[PDB]
């Protein structure tokens, strides 16, 4: 129906502490089953 | 290594049908694709074209998309370009030449090919376009 | 900033899909995230700049963070040993 | 349509001395999503021109133990270990980001 209030968009949030020492926890681990001078770089996709 | 081969007619008149043939090796068509690559003496290097194994994109410059054309034929194993209308900066050389890398994932356009690289240049093509 | 539509296709199921009723009042839901889904490229190359992707879409890789350390077994109560014994008649 | 700028355009280098070359242009080059697509192309004269350099940094195969360029770009740049007697030639700086495929200008170089 109609709407009450303010017209808002919906989003979320995520703490940029706890995100990136999760990152930086990971990326190590994953460098033992390529190489320790591998550098890393995370991408975002596309349109599916 | 492979190596390509530029084919064509070498003297040539102003204001007629170019076809420019560039023979393909022994790998096929349906290998890694190919493209043409223009050169100018006293000028930058120019771009014609892509193709691909199924052709279908086939992107082209813009400024020459109505003049120039690109087709394919899996039975002869050849590539070739018409082109009319012919400019005075046309007696320069032609190049072909293909794509040997390529990437792509499972996210990428659900498998899409990307090819981002140019092959072991041809001879050239050399023309004298006069009366 | 997203978008929210109403009818989806979970479990694509191209013959069939489900609409969404509207919810009263608002949602305000917290949650955790335990897990990633990653995907590699192509073999371009021996190149050190390796790119990580997430991809997603597979119904089946859910279940298979959480039923990992389970395998099912069938046990046969019959056994056959050598054994120094004799059955009298 | 965009237009690369290559510098120096002459070059003097006397063998042994490392040599350094840049690549520049307008709109960046980084593809959307993806990585950045610039490649180096020796052209010989009386030889075939052969490409070198894949990708920003990637070395695709053959002689290029002396050629390495890296960096983000924008001012894209290019730096030689070592000029060997068969450096001889015009190079040529090529950008494909999303539509022309097109190259640039060119450098000579010039031996002592
Ligand atoms: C992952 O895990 C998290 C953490 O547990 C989950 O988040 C919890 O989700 C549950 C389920 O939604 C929440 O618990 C209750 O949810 C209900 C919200 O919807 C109600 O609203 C309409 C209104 O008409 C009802 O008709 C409808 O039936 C639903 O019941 C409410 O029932 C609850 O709120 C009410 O009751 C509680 C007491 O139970 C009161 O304190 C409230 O004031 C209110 O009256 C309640 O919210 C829970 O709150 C969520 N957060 C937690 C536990 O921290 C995720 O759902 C789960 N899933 C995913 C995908 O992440
Ligand atoms: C993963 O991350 C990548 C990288 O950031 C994202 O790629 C971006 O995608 C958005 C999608 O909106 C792109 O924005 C749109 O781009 C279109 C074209 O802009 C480019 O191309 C034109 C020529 O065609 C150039 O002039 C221009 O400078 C850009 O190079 C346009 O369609 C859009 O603008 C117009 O249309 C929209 C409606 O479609 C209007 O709202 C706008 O006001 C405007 O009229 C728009 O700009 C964006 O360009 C992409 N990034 C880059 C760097 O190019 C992926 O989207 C992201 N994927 C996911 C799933 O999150
Ligand atoms: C959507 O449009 C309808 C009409 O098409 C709106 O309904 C009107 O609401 C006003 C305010 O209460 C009334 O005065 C009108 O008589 C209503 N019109 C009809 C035809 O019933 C409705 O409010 C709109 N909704 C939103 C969210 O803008
Ligand atoms: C998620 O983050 C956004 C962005 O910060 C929050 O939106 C702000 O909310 C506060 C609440 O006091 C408002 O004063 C601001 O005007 C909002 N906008 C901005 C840009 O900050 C949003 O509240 C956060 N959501 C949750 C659930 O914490
Ligand atoms: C990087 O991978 C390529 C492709 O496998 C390797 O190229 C081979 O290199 C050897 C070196 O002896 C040659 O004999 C082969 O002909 C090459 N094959 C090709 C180009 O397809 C290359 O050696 C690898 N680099 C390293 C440092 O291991
Ligand atoms: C804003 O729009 C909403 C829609 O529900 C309406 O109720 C409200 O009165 C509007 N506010 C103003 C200041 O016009
Ligand atoms: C994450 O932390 C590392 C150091 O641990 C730092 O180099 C990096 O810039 C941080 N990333 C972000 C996005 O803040
Ligand atoms: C690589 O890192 C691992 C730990 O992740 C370490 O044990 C190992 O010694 C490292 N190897 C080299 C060659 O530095
Ligand atoms: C997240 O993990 C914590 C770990 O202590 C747990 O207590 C909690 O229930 C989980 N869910 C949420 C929404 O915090």
């Amino acid at each position: 129906g109609d709407i009450i209030g303010d017209i808002r968009q919906a989003h979320c949030n995520v703490s940029k502490a706890t995100w990136n020492e999760t990152l930086g926890k990971v990326v190590k681990q994953l460098r033992k089953h390529f190489g320790n001078n591998t550098i890393i770089r995370f991408a975002n996709s596309s349109g599916g | 290594q492979v190596q390509l081969q530029e084919s064509g007619p070498g003297l040539l008149k102003p204001s007629e049908t170019l076809s420019l043939t560039c023979a393909v090796s022994g790998v096929s068509i349906t290998s890694y694709p190919w493209s043409w690559i223009r050169q100018s003496p006293g000028k930058g290097l120019e771009w014609i074209g892509r193709i691909f194994t199924v052709g279908g994109h086939t992107d082209l410059n813009p400024s020459l998309k109505s003049r120039v054309t690109i087709a394919r034929d899996s039975s002869r194993n050849q590539v070739s370009l018409i082109l009319r209308s012919v400019t005075a900066a046309d007696t320069a050389l032609y190049y072909c030449a293909r794509v040997p890398f390529y990437w792509n994932n499972k996210s990428w356009y659900g498998g899409a090919y990307q090819w981002y690289a140019l092959d072991s240049w041809g001879q050239g093509v050399a023309v004298t376009v006069s009366s | 900033p997203c978008r929210i539509k109403q009818i989806i296709n979970m479990w694509q199921r191209i013959g069939q899909c489900m609409y969404a009723p509207p919810i009263q009042g608002v949602i305000r839901c917290v949650s955790n995230i335990t897990g990633l889904i990653l995907t590699r490229d192509g073999g371009s190359t021996n190149s050190t700049t390796e790119t990580f992707r997430p991809g997603g879409g597979d119904m089946r890789d859910n279940w298979r963070s959480e039923l990992y350390k389970y395998k099912v077994v069938k046990i046969e109560p019959l056994g056959v040993a050598p054994t120094r014994c004799k059955r009298r008649v | 349509d965009i237009v690369m700028t290559q510098i120096p355009v002459s070059l003097s280098v006397t063998p042994g001395e490392p040599a350094s070359i840049s690549c520049s242009s307008s709109q960046s080059l980084q593809h959307i999503s993806g990585y950045t697509y610039l490649d180096w192309y020796l052209q010989k004269p009386g030889q075939s021109p052969q490409l070198l350099i894949s990708r920003v940094s990637g070395r695709a195969s053959g002689v290029p133990d002396r050629f390495s360029g890296s960096g983000s770009g924008t001012d894209f740049m290019l730096k030689i270990s070592r000029v060997e007697a068969e450096d001889v030639g015009i190079y040529y700086c090529m950008q494909g980001t999303q539509l022309p495929f097109s190259f640039g200008q060119g450098t000579k170089v010039e031996i002592k």
